[PDB]
């Protein structure tokens, strides 16, 4: 059965994914490719504490419709 | 004034820009309680420059207080805490007055002020009583408070308040193919807009729909990631061609409630999406902790204490009954949680006061600025992951009790034994600049290294430059061109004496030609290693080291307000170089060569033209007159014969005799440059030009350019010729007639009117490479016959410029600067200032104090699991953070790969066989079949191949009785250059049953 | 400072607003002439209080120039223009400092001021040379000329000028009664809205639609004196009651043409409307009253 | 079947449509139901002159895309 999650980036925008609980987290970072045009060995997301790996599946990491994960980035200055 | 430093603020200001600094400019500041908090606060303020800083703090000093109070001193024991402070936070920044104010018994003088701060000193009730004054006078209120592992902040800007940039980012930009009349605005090509629903944008070149440009701003709505649409647009016209969009930020007012009505109907932003449900909770708890106190005549509960944890469960349970909306109906109070809170609400951490002080720091210049997006507007935080096993720490009234000692308050949280353990550990510091600095004080603020087993050393090979100053505390300006390191050892031992010769400050880099002093001993003896670095090379290597020798690893990084935390744990998590990170946009040649349409674009030709002309020119000509196989070596080896060949020759050809010449090289170059080579690009693409197709060539990312007239009352005209000629003299070792002045227009024109330029002829035969995907780059023989001599030229030598982007007296960025701001007048590019111009051909990182603190802090919160050995991978964190919108996320590290051979389970990253002894090659194959069950199947040292299992008898007899040193020399013909103390091998191997299997690498040790 | 004078500028506060006189005293204004032209200007400008004024004109006084120099006299006669006047000036208004510029030889100088005014004392010669470096350096440029009953005036601002506040006008309000689904906005009751289309609006205390009021800007579509449109509201919720918006400004970006390009192509600005094929007439009249000078 | 506009002091511009043998009362009577302002308050001004009560669009050659001016007498000093 298909939901709305969401996922923010660390400059703030907001991407609107639609999804059945079933799908692979490759397959939601697949989604996001088509819309940000990042390659998924680039993407990191985040949710509830745990960081999303490629074999796994939504339901695996209890993301809920509604739920916002995270896109997050590793910086190089210090 | 409306005047801004950029020589100290450079760094801050790609962060927040001018108009944010200046309002930054015009704010008064005061600060309420000068303990750790407070403290941190004021110095992130007084560095990132505003009018004027305010402390008040009129409690004397006690021992206690120094637990992160960095700039408290033993000796200041029984004096004030505002007046003794005060002196060491002006020493940050001479821009920033500080004052003390004396006496706050008259509420009246906070209207003085623009923003106030109360810290963890300020009662609640004068929390309230000073929040309504300042809510209702218009003075922006924020407080903090901070006890053990736990913290929060409160924020409240008023009524109004206006958000005039919520992110920080660059605005979007695009080019535009199409416009429907509905609206429906079509991008170029691949290109995606990158815009999201409800944003705003405005229009140029856009022909067709003339009004469209006059700068109206048009609501978004997106339609896919190369669509979206403003509105109808016949009304406008109709589309022919072109056009530019541009993201535009529009202005967002905003209202807080008081302190008072937050109090019982809070709004949260959560720190941790993993902890939740705890902010409600702690929000009652923090209350519980002023009404526990309220009872107790000013005192908190007691360290470890159980009577007083029951009553301040007892004090939240009356809350939730009173108000069953703020846990929920039917939601139980977290008992656990709650006294834990009770149990450390004496604690004083370096890490979480760190982590607060960065965060209500940025939250006050957003309060003065109104750049990006204040806290709205209470946040709760816990890091009770780094409490260490009370198996092995236990925790009670007793190991947690004060000893009298600056590190009371730390004890009463972890307990003397483990605080000990941090005195006795060993770490290598890796950078000693903005995180270096945090790092260092977080550190001296921990005793770390300072017990009689343990010691800190620090590397870093760069010296202290004036903009470093402002995020880099320990620095003054007297230290400037001193070593970063040496300096920051010193500034530390200040604070903390009980470091003095525990630090040993080194001034080497860290990488592959410095593993003689960072040798197999250094390494081993260390207990952990922590980054604080500003170049990804780095980082890796030190990465591959820690994974070489076993060692933990602390990783963290900043960009503006964006910062992360990354922790390395040997035998349990990926490493750093165990993911990939976004790459560098790459420019195509085509784009650069003939064909811009950003000022990026012209930047980085400019750059090219820099090298070409002042630094690779003058190498090239040294190494003809210096090297007698020169023209020989260049014949075989180069890419561009051609090239090298007419430099040398153009360099010997043309020499300057005096200034003069010079500026008519400068003229003619500006000539050629802007003038002729355009002429020539035209002359074999007219404007009207089209494609095989039928469609004008120069459309989209192509603009049609125009040839510069020159015009020494233009800018850029003028200081390319002044910066050309400047750096040219320095090139030939001539005297320029401005080394002692400003460049003189009149004497510039002088001679450039007595000039004869020589008119442009085209080119019929030469030809133009419009796409990267096709083709072209005895004469040279003429061009060697055209050389001189280098008997002619004895002792002549070019001087080449090292390109330094930190020093506006050399001409490097004002040449870089006229430069591309020419090729940008060609193709109808807005023109940049210096400061964008540095920015991008400098690559400068934007950096600032607050998130630099802050990351810190966390990084030192995961520095606790270290010491306590964890090997429970949940216990970790990796952070990321945004204080620009403010943004808080935490994530498990992610485990290491496990294979498997045989029946046995390893470590992807962190196993290996370790082979003790100079090993024959027949032994080390035989190991491995008896030990391992392994059939060695090949064996590489580096790149070259040692043994395979298909070698021949005859090739096998040559090498089985062969030592591995004796093998790589064999194969090589190098030798082993004897300060080499291991050798690494990659093996391919058959598992029992005869198939490959992946398997650790070996270690040879010698 | 960041600091205004309230007693002094109370009725020009009304005007300007404390943000843009926040940004004048930190402009620094030099004019170029100082007949009456130039100190008409500059006296304007002074007491409007700005953070410097600094006049250039070397020439000496002759007793014509009294025709509307009122800061002149016969006894100023011989002496230069630019430095009879700058005392005088300077008493217009203590917060601004007036200085006397004595030569620009060096065009280089002009990089210390934020706007540069040319009157009629300056050549069309030295005018264009003078804007070429002022648009090419982000100094905001102004000229103007008088002759008997004729005169004009140009402006160029530069590639990027922001204008904040198109007209200073009061932000139009008003109270809301119903807001449909579609997005329409029915006004409280022979209130008119007064709205403009393209004019933007945020919203607050409108109940039923709670992300309306979280400061976000709707486009103004307007339907007739007593409703606008704002799009869709589905998304938000159901309107319930209250409510009122309140128009808001947004920033606008424009570009300025130098003098060069404008000469030969200029955007006029009609100053009588009875009048307006004259306006190309006496550009090309001022223009020969400068050949003929040469 | 034309449409006018009419600038005011203010810079708000409102559209009008007209014919051309519309009466100066016909067009202060629509700037009203647009406007709230009543006739006897209205001053307009197009091309040089004041437009008057009794006459028509077409007396004071007022054509089709024309803009009308609104304009006020300030009362300080
Ligand atoms: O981010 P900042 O520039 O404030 O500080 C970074 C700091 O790291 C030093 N550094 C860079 N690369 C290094 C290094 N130190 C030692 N070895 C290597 N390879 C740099 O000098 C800065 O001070
Ligand atoms: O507009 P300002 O206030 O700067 O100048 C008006 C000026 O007019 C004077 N005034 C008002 N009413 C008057 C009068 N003078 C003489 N008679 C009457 N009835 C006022 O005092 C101001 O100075």
């Amino acid at each position: 059965a298909a939901m709305q999650i969401f996922v923010k980036t660390l400059t703030g925008k907001t991407i609107t994914l639609e999804v059945e609980s079933s799908d692979t987290i490759d397959n939601v970072k697949s989604k996001i490719q088509d819309k940000e045009g990042i390659p998924p060995d680039q993407q990191r997301l985040i949710f509830a504490g745990k960081q999303l790996e490629d074999g796994r599946t939504l339901s695996d990491y209890n993301i809920q419709k509604e739920s916002t994960l995270h896109l997050v980035l590793r910086l190089r200055g210090g | 004034a409306g005047e801004i430093d950029e020589s100290l603020y450079s760094r801050q200001l790609y962060v927040l820009g001018k108009e944010a600094m200046l309002k930054m400019q015009t704010s008064n500041v005061l600060i309420l309680g000068l303990k750790g908090l407070g403290v941190e606060i004021a110095k992130n303020v007084v560095l990132a420059g505003v009018k004027s800083m305010t402390v008040f703090d009129p409690e004397p000093v006690q021992l206690a207080d120094l637990s992160t109070q960095f700039f408290l001193t033993e000796k200041d024991i029984g004096q004030k805490r505002g007046d003794v402070t005060r002196a060491k936070l002006a020493e940050l920044n001479a821009y920033v007055p500080v004052n003390v104010l004396d006496s706050l018994d008259d509420v009246t003088q906070l209207s003085q002020f623009q923003v106030v701060v109360a810290t963890d000193t300020v009662s609640l009730e004068d929390k309230v009583k000073i929040n309504e004054f300042c809510h209702s006078s218009g003075i922006r209120f924020i407080s903090s408070e901070t006890r053990g592992l736990f913290g929060n902040t409160f924020v409240d800007l008023g009524d109004e308040f206006t958000v005039l940039d919520p992110t920080g980012e660059e605005p979007r930009t695009g080019m535009v193919s199409d416009i429907e009349p509905d609206g429906t605005v079509t991008m170029l090509d691949d290109n995606r807009h990158g815009l999201e629903d409800g944003n705003f944008v405005r229009f140029s070149e856009v022909e067709g729909l003339d009004k469209l440009n006059d700068g109206t701003l048009f609501k978004v709505e997106v339609l896919g990631p190369f669509a979206f649409r403003i509105g109808s647009v016949k009304e406008y016209g109709e589309y022919k061609k072109g056009g530019i969009f541009t993201e535009v930020k529009v202005p967002r007012k905003i209202s807080f409630k008081s302190l008072k009505q937050q109090l019982s109907n809070p709004e949260f932003v959560f720190s941790d999406f993993a902890k939740f449900d705890r902010a409600a909770q702690l929000h009652l708890g923090f209350q519980a902790l002023h009404q526990f106190a309220v009872r107790h005549n000013g005192e908190l509960p007691r360290t470890m204490n159980d009577e007083d944890a029951n009553e301040l469960i007892k004090l939240v349970t009356d809350l939730s009954v009173q108000q069953p909306e703020v846990l929920g109906e039917g939601v139980d109070v977290n008992e656990d949680l709650i006294k834990e809170l009770s149990y450390q609400a004496r604690g004083d951490i370096p890490g979480v006061v760190a982590f607060f002080g960065g965060l209500v720091a940025q939250e006050v210049l957003k309060a003065c600025s109104g750049k990006f997006t204040p806290l709205k507007q209470f946040m709760y935080f816990d890091s009770l992951e780094s409490l260490p096993d009370p198996k092995n720490f236990p925790r009670n009234e007793k190991t947690t009790q004060p000893v009298n000692s600056r590190y009371d308050n730390q004890i009463a949280v972890f307990g003397l034994d483990f605080q000990k353990k941090i005195a006795n550990s060993k770490v290598f510091l890796v950078g000693s600049g903005a995180i270096g600095c945090e790092m260092l004080k977080n550190w001296a603020l921990l005793g770390l290294g300072s017990g009689s087993d343990g010691y800190i050393v620090v590397t870093d090979n760069d010296s202290i430059e004036k903009s470093n100053l402002n995020r880099q505390f320990l620095f003054r300006p007297k230290d400037v061109g001193k070593n970063k390191s040496e300096v920051a050892a010193e500034a530390v031992c200040a604070m903390n004496p009980d470091l003095k010769g525990k630090i040993n400050a080194k001034i080497d880099k860290v990488g592959p030609e410095t593993e003689e002093i960072f040798n197999d001993s250094f390494w081993e003896s260390l207990d952990f290693v922590t980054n604080a670095l500003d170049n990804v090379d780095a980082r890796t290597y030190v990465d591959r080291r820690c994974v070489f020798y076993r060692k933990p690893l602390l990783e963290s990084g900043t960009l503006g307000t964006k910062g992360n935390t990354q922790v390395i744990i040997p035998r349990l998590t990926e490493s750093y170089s165990s993911s990939r990170d976004p790459p560098e946009k790459s420019i195509p040649l085509c784009t650069l060569r003939s064909f811009p349409n950003k000022i990026d674009h012209t930047i980085a030709w400019a750059k090219s033209l820099f090298q070409g002309y002042f630094t690779d020119s003058a190498e090239n000509v040294n190494m003809y007159l210096t090297q007698p196989n020169f023209v020989e070596q260049t014949l075989k080896q180069s890419g561009d014969v051609k090239g090298v060949l007419e430099s040398i020759s153009d360099s010997l050809s043309s020499k300057p005799h005096n200034f003069e010449d010079c500026i008519k090289w400068a003229r003619l170059e500006f000539e050629k440059k802007f003038n002729h080579d355009i002429k020539q690009l035209l002359f074999n693409f007219p404007k009207d030009a089209k494609t095989s197709n039928g469609e004008p060539f120069w459309s989209g990312a192509k603009r049609a350019p125009t040839p510069l007239e020159f015009d020494i009352y233009n800018n850029d005209h003028f200081h390319f010729v002044v910066a050309g000629a400047s750096l040219r003299a320095y090139n030939y070792g001539i005297k320029s007639d401005d080394s002692n002045s400003k460049p003189n227009v009149d004497e510039y024109k002088s001679v450039i009117d007595h000039m004869i330029i020589p008119e442009f002829t085209p080119n019929a035969n030469l030809k133009i490479q419009v796409n990267d995907d096709d083709p072209d780059p005895d004469e040279i023989d003429q061009l060697v016959s055209s050389l001189p001599d280098p008997s002619t030229l004895a002792g002549f030598k070019l001087e080449p410029v090292d390109f330094e982007k930190d020093d506006d007296t050399n001409h490097h960025i004002e040449f870089i600067t006229a430069c591309s701001n020419c090729r940008a007048q060609n193709y109808f590019i807005e023109t940049a200032d210096r400061q964008k111009t540095k920015f991008i051909a400098g690559r400068i990182i934007p950096a600032i104090a607050t998130t630099t603190s802050l990351v810190t802090g966390l990084v030192n919160l995961e520095l606790y699991k270290l010491i306590d050995n964890k090997t429970d991978i949940e216990q970790y964190k990796n952070g990321f953070v945004n204080l620009a919108l403010p943004f808080f996320g935490f994530s498990e590290p992610i485990a290491s790969p496990k294979g498997e051979y045989n029946n046995k389970k390893y470590d992807k990253i962190w196993d290996r066989f370790d082979i003790k002894g100079d090993i024959k090659l027949s032994d080390l194959i035989e190991h491995f079949e008896k030990d391992e069950g392994l059939e060695i199947t090949m064996l590489s040292y580096g790149v070259s191949l040692l043994y395979a299992s298909f070698f021949p008898p005859k090739k096998l007899k040559e090498r089985l009785n062969l030592p591995i040193t004796q093998l790589v020399k064999l194969v090589t013909k190098k030798d082993i250059p004897a300060h080499v103390s291991t050798m690494i091998l990659e093996i391919c191997a058959d598992d029992k049953e005869g198939e490959d299997v992946e398997v650790p690498f070996i270690t040879i040790h010698l």
